[PDB]
Formats: structure tokens, C-alpha cells, sequence
């Protein structure tokens, strides 16, 4: 079945509330990538 | 009420995301199936238990935030290769190979079964032990003949479903064996046809070998982590040794090196006997004639024998089989592989 | 001609193909270019489809 994280509704009922929308509007989405080099006195 | 809300706070068209690391900041990285690596952040209802580098966990449109963690059947690559159902003849299959017996009863039962030889003096037992010589040598059957006579679980590898192109998937199946071999009985680790990995200890620049050289150095890692194995047993099988890895030839790993000699006509007899043993053997036929007049033959060739000796038979409509079929078995089949003996001049 | 034109003005349609998948109105699709998808079933459509 499709499971999908049930956790029992103890530990992520205050959690579900707004703090699920705080982290989707205000928390971006960001990438890891690779730095080659930089440059002096200008990034 | 409250479930319904949360199973319709994510988005709908749910995408299968793949857990590379986790950072215990309500924030993890993950990875896409193009390889895309999102720097993502991670609910607080999606059961912070399971999560483990390797699964695979679900994934917004928007901002790509880990939705809930996803099942996989839990593990289909090491429940199809352990063996549940008992193998063959125990060891009345065999023969003629009674001196290597000692070996493996003494090296894999008396650590398990009467471990007080070991700790009236304080002499550790064996880890690894390999089996090479000739190619079919009986080391298949003689790897069944042992693990019959077991109280334990027994663990039976290909060798071909340990290589896969997830780059994890290597590695991972190591650990999974191996806590199998835990969870269970201290269960024999029987990974066929290791030459194909391990050779040369060879580093190259494209992406084909890497997948190959860390799972190597990973399996290597994972048998001697030295941290608590419980008695693991390890059985390795090739053919060939010596385009092989010699770090594991060398003490401190492997100190077992059983080697398969050829057989001779004494031991065919039995052979003779067991693979025209499920057929409808008529009693006007002769097998000690075929013995006595072929001189190189082996299990696989009286197989391909006791077949053709079926077809001949299948072919003229009937049920037994005669003699001629059996002889002409004898002069069609084993007329493949007979060049090059010295006769007539040794004595 | 209305009738065809006015579907005509509508974006296409992909593929995927399932061999089996899970119930409780969510199935597992794998299209060919991208990986794996977990969808919503049609009002349309039935459920045993697998």
C-alpha cells in the first residue's frame, strides 16, 4: 500500500498546522553544484 | 479530517525523487532522475525513521520538497537469492573429492557446532575459503553438498546481480547481504564467479570502471570492518587464479585455499549411476562398456548423454531406451571434444 | 469541422507504460524520457487497470 510516512498523529500534529506553509513560500529551493575558481577583489 | 488535510496539502502529480545524504536540519539533499541535485527542504510529518542514503522518497513540482519517503518491495535483490528449500544429495552425489571434505567440515561445522577445539588452545577459526581449478571441476556441486548438511541459513550469490549502473547500487547489496547474514543464522556467503570484479586492481578516467573498483574496495571494507561480524562464513568459487586480485590471496583475509584436481574413471561410475538414475533405464542395455571405452568425459558430457539418449528414444515413438541409442549417444555426443593425447609412446 | 478544430486547439498528450502499480486511487507511472511518477486515476476510468 501506498505508505507514504503515516506517523501516528502525535508527533507532527502541531508540525502540520502552518509550519508546513513557512517552509513552502519563504524556503527556496536551492541547487549543489561545483566551484572551478574565483577571482581577487571581485567575486 | 486531519488526514485528508495533510494528504492534500502536497501537490498531486507526486514525482519519485532518490535520497542521497541527510542533514538533521529539516533539509536534506536529493537527487532527480536526470541527476539534477536539489538542495530541498523535508516535512516534519514524514516519519524521520526510515530515512536512509539510497531510498527513494517523493518530490514537489514547485519547490521540490521531500513529500513522504516511498516504499521499494523493501528489498528485492537479496530475498530472491536466498535459498529457502533444501538442495541436492547430501553427500552421496559426490565422489572421489573426500579429501577436501575435511576441509570445509572442519573450517564451516566445528566453529558452529563444537566450538571448544578453538578455545581449549585459543586458535581462531577460518573466514575465507576459495575453491579454483579446471573449469567445471564440480565446484557447484560440491558448494551444494556442503550447505545440505547445515543447521543454518545458507546464502546463494550469482555473481552477476551485484553490478548494476545506479552508482550505490553496488555497494549497497553489501551491506543488505550482510545483514541478512546478521538478522539471520551466521549464514555461508557464497558469491560465485568473483574474477569478473576482482582483477588487476586496474584505475581508468571514463565513468565505466569506477562503478566496479570502489564496489570492490567496498566489499573488501564491508568483510573486514573488524567492528562485530559474528561468525560470518565466506565461500568464494572461480574458475581461473591467476588474473585474479592477490591482496586477497595474501594472509590476513583468505588463509583457506582449497584447489579442485582432476578426477578419474573411479569416480564416473557413481556419475554413470545418478544421471541414469530418474529415466526409464530398459533392462536390455549396457553402461560399463561406455566406461570402459571413453577416457575423458565429465558430468555435464554423460548429461548431454542421458538426453540424447531421451531423444532417440522420443523419436521412433516409444518409451524405453535401448542400447544402441545409448551407444550411438556415445559416438555422436562425445565426438566433440577428443585432440591431442600422446599415445603409444610412454610407459 | 468546428468539432474538429476546437480539439485541434489543445496540448497533446504523453505516455507511459505500467505493468503494475499500487491501489487507494494513486498508480505508478514511468514515462520514457524522466523516471517514475506517482499520479491520480480519471473519474473516466476504472482502478483495476493494472
Amino acid at each position: 500500500e501506498s505508505d507514504t510516512g503515516l506517523a501516528p498523529p502525535a508527533l507532527w500534529d502541531l508540525a502540520a498546522d502552518k509550519q508546513t506553509l513557512q517552509s513552502e513560500q519563504p524556503l527556496q529551493v536551492a541547487r549543489c553544484t561545483k566551484i572551478i575558481n574565483a577571482d581577487s577583489e571581485d567575486p | 479530517e486531519e488526514r485528508s488535510k495533510v494528504d492534500d496539502l502536497r501537490g498531486t502529480p507526486m514525482s519519485v525523487g532518490t535520497l542521497e545524504e541527510i542533514i538533521d536540519d529539516n533539509h536534506a539533499i536529493v537527487s532527480t532522475s536526470v541527476g539534477s541535485e536539489h538542495y530541498v527542504s523535508i516535512l516534519s510529518f514524514v516519519d524521520k525513521d526510515l530515512l536512509e542514503p539510497g531510498c527513494s522518497v517523493l518530490l514537489n513540482h514547485k519547490v521540490h520538497a521531500v513529500i513522504g519517503v516511498l516504499m521499494d518491495d523493501t528489498d528485492p535483490l537479496v530475498t530472491v537469492m536466498k535459498v529457502e528449500k533444501a538442495p541436492q544429495e547430501t553427500y552421496a552425489d559426490i565422489g572421489g573429492l573426500d579429501n577436501q571434505i575435511q576441509e570445509i567440515k572442519e573450517s564451516v561445522e566445528l566453529p558452529l557446532t563444537h566450538p571448544e577445539y578453538y578455545e581449549e588452545m585459543g586458535i581462531k577459526p577460518p573466514k575465507g575459503v576459495i575453491l579454483y581449478g579446471p573449469p567445471g571441476t564440480g565446484k557447484t556441486l560440491l558448494a551444494k553438498a556442503v550447505a545440505n548438511q547445515t543447521s543454518a541459513t545458507f546464502l546463494r550469490v550469482v555473481g552477476s546481480e551485484l553490478i548494476q549502473k545506479y552508482l550505490g547500487d553496488g555497494p549497497k547489496l553489501v551491506r543488505e547481504l550482510f545483514r541478512v547474514a546478521e538478522e539471520h543464522a551466521p549464514s555461508i556467503v557464497f558469491i560465485d564467479e568473483i574474477d569478473a570484479i576482482g582483477t588487476k586492481r586496474y584505475d581508468s578516467n571514463s565513468g565505466g570502471e569506477r562503478e566496479i573498483q570502489r564496489t570492490m574496495l567496498e566489499l573488501l571494507n564491508q568483510l573486514d570492518g573488524f567492528d562485530s561480524r559474528g561468525d560470518v562464513k565466506v565461500i568464494m568459487a572461480t574458475n581461473r587464479i591467476e588474473t585474479l586480485d592477490p591482496a586477497l590471496i595474501r594472509p590476513g583475509r583468505i588463509d583457506r585455499k582449497i584447489e579442485f584436481p582432476l578426477p578419474d574413471e573411479k569416480t564416473k561410475k557413481r556419475i554413470f549411476q545418478i544421471h541414469t538414475s530418474r529415466m526409464t533405464l530398459a533392462d536390455d542395455v549396457t553402461l560399463d562398456d561406455l566406461i570402459m571405452a571413453k577416457d575423458d568425459l565429465s558430468g555435464a558430457d554423460i548429461k548431454a548423454i542421458c538426453t540424447e539418449a531421451g531423444l532417440m528414444a522420443l523419436r521412433e515413438r516409444r518409451m524405453k531406451v535401448t542400447n544402441e541409442d545409448f551407444k550411438k549417444s556415445k559416438e555422436n555426443v562425445l565426438y566433440k571434444k577428443q585432440e591431442g593425447t600422446p599415445e603409444g609412446l610412454y610407459l | 469541422l468546428r468539432e474538429e478544430l476546437q480539439l485541434l486547439q489543445e496540448q497533446g498528450s504523453y505516455v507511459g507504460e505500467v505493468v503494475r502499480a499500487m491501489d487507494k486511487k494513486k498508480v505508478l507511472v514511468k514515462v520514457h524520457p524522466e523516471g517514475k511518477f506517482v499520479v491520480d486515476v480519471d473519474k473516466n476510468i476504472d482502478i483495476n487497470d493494472v
